[PDB]
């Protein structure tokens, strides 16, 4: 049983990453934990937030019957591929705040779900009126493009079960959205999932 | 719900 | 000098893949809190001090000590080892380990591991300065098994407070350890989390 | 499927046919493009006179050791590969106070001609004095970028374009830039036969 | 731009 | 060139799993307090700069030098060796380490290490900036070992004050460093410890 | 383009051919310091730090790394990633933070031997700036040196006392009324051995 | 001690 | 520099 | 010095 997980990770384990003949899809979702604090004096911001990242390798699946009926399992995000995937605005390297492992099920996909502190650039200017403050951080690839990165949001709009209650800020709203962008240089589409969030003074 | 829930996140979300 | 060939000769001796539905795994879990350092009301997070007490069991890591010139016991690098992915559900900071990383192994196949750790978390401290002081919570569980593969126990609802710095900043009116179970409507598996639990105030 | 793979199977053979250089000599000088994308001026401490940066550094040279035949490898033209892998250039600010600080992952981009294309997005706090920052003549101040152990007859450091890149500059930045620019310095000692090249960074800004 | 954009920016820049 | 070759003969003959019950280890351990750098009291913690002597012996580490072209000693970084646990029970922050970390080893298999630490603890300064000044007390000890595997020690109580900085903020009334042995009534193991006690006042 | 090629292959080839436990009282090493002190950024009068950026050139020389540049077509020099040799562990003994990296980490090896070594630093070492608002200004000390090498293993020289202040920042808070780096050999009467520093002194105000 | 002191509590806690 | 240039100063000072 | 000099210190302190 024990024997049998040993034996499907020794089984599947280099994968090389996508490429325009091998594109992935990578879906992406975000839940809001915390808006800690925004500077006024920097216009930075500072969020904690799970970020939940899926994809699928083939390279990953198996049949459950050829080892005793395993579904999944779960595994260090060091080994295995993991996309790229960076917030473009930042003004801070990212803060891991949980371990890093994902789950891997029999069709090949994998699930991750770290947790983050993120300072990204952000004017807070109206957060102490009624309207809030507006903010918005792009994320995308760092080398691929829409071509062999297929980077997309998942169905449910933005997490805000899990946001505290008694955080400084109160979110008012927040989205989701994927953008595709084409320049007149170039052939490949260019994709970013921006997420926006509009906040206030508690 | 589940998906403030990291090891149900992970599954489900 | 024969027995740390025997030592040397156990640890060699001795890949665990985790725990599964089919092969679940108890970790017990406990808090010895040594200071509530700050309580930062304008970002509303809380800095802790605290060992983290865990506890499991791995028939892999069970022996004689009759086959080991009567080692009981060893220790080792906790890298050497698979530990639990306990982790605060709701920090603001990456956890600062203040102390090494080594646990106990037994020849009964127990493993325990006390980090010492520093923790941000998300905390309102309004009432810190009143006699009722502030009330705050963060809940500890597995980051990715669930309660069919991790079951997570206490010893004990009482958070360990024989260390506590008495001339902190704060003093402690109360500080539990409980363990919680939640069924979800979309989902089968039970999830388990302990909730550290802190009522405190200015001293 | 048959084309997914074909093109991971061509990948991992061009790879690791690729993967079997020192850096740069007197006698195989490497020519370095150097551009500047300015993301934020993010804080100015007149306590201190450190001004602190975002931005990406775009770097791109060109290896004989990494050419091929598109042709013998399914037509594959480029390949993303961590910077670890490959030698990087040691370009450094000179005036820093603080360590660089990254902000994306870093990964190249090789290409079968054997350009080397690498684009860290960085933080970086450097000596600056933010005197008339509050004024509308704005303060200005200046960077350069060089190897740190290369000289010019080893490492020829160059732009493409004196304009620093602008176009995603933060708009709502407590800082407004009145000018972005990029120049190759080259400088001659008497002591010494080399020629020593730095990209002086001098951005021109004030509040906003 | 092209060139703001991180992987266009690493390809054609 | 005789002599490099002797050293490399000799590190890569010598290049343990820890002290144990049978193999027990003493280690000495002294301070040298060179500087408080900072009091706080708003959350009162402390921040000491120092350097932290550590001695030790093995069996394991012993040559006869004339073996080995009579060398008495050799450096190394302490990465290639075993070192001990020593760690403060009540920082705050972890340790910062202000110096290369490399050993000398002698051929009696002594090994002597001495590192340069920043360390942030547990402290109320209340009344430093008094006559009586302020008092602030850190116990030092093993992780994991008890008085059975470790045997801590100090060649004096007296803390070395020959380097702190005569214009720190805060000058130094006394400064001692005290091996305390006790036993819980639970347990049959001594349990070892050191306690850096530091009384100061504001200059 | 033939040329080329065999500057690489001869560099490989050198590398190879040349790829040391450290200095001993049997085979002693003489380490040359210098600074270029490039600003004095902060100047903490609450914890009596203070913060300087410089550049530490380091200088040594092993015969175990000499090579006769015509058996490897004129190649004078190489460099090399300062993790991949030995290097010389002289340290402040007076800092407060650990120190900061500001640059790579490469040195130069000639063919005569010379490994030259040239990172720059940021540093906070006690120092009391009481007078740094004064004419007269403050005056600060930091002594450098080996962390476990007496003067038997290391013997650690200058070439001049003169810090190098060409480099020094026109705009800091800070103004350098004088920088001094004084090598001092000392001998303890508990001891047998000598012990070296090179000790930094700045004396400094606010511009 | 006990479980306020690391050794001790790693084996009784 | 040249000894405050570092690759200038790496091989001459 | 001796032992506020850390290759004197490591050896006689
Ligand atoms: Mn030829």
């Amino acid at each position: 049983s024990q024997a049998n997980l040993m034996r499907l990770k020794s089984d599947l384990f280099m994968y090389p990453g996508p490429t325009k003949d091998d594109p992935l899809t990578v879906t992406l979702g975000f839940t809001l934990q915390d808006i800690v604090k925004a500077d006024s004096s920097t216009n930075e911001v500072d969020l904690v937030y799970y970020e939940q990242q899926r994809w699928k390798l083939n390279s990953l699946m198996w049949d459950p019957n050829e080892y005793g009926n395993i579904t999944d399992f779960r595994t260090s995000a060091a080994d295995i591929w993991t996309p790229d995937i960076t917030a473009y605005s930042s003004t801070r390297p990212v803060q891991v705040l949980s371990p890093q492992i994902a789950v891997v099920t029999h069709d090949g996909s994998v699930m991750f779900i770290p947790a983050q502190r993120l300072s990204f650039m952000c004017d807070p200017t109206g957060v102490d009126s009624e309207e809030g403050a507006t903010c918005a951080v792009k994320f995308g690839s760092w080398v691929y493009s829409g071509f062999e990165i297929d980077l997309k949001t998942d169905t449910d709009q933005v997490d805000l079960s899990s946001y505290y209650a008694s955080s400084k800020y109160e979110i008012l709203s927040a989205t989701q959205t994927r953008q595709v962008q084409h320049y007149s240089c170039c052939p490949e589409p260019y994709i970013d999932v921006n997420l926006v969030v509009k906040f206030r003074e508690r | 719900g589940c998906c403030s829930t990291p090891p149900c996140a992970v599954l489900y979300c």
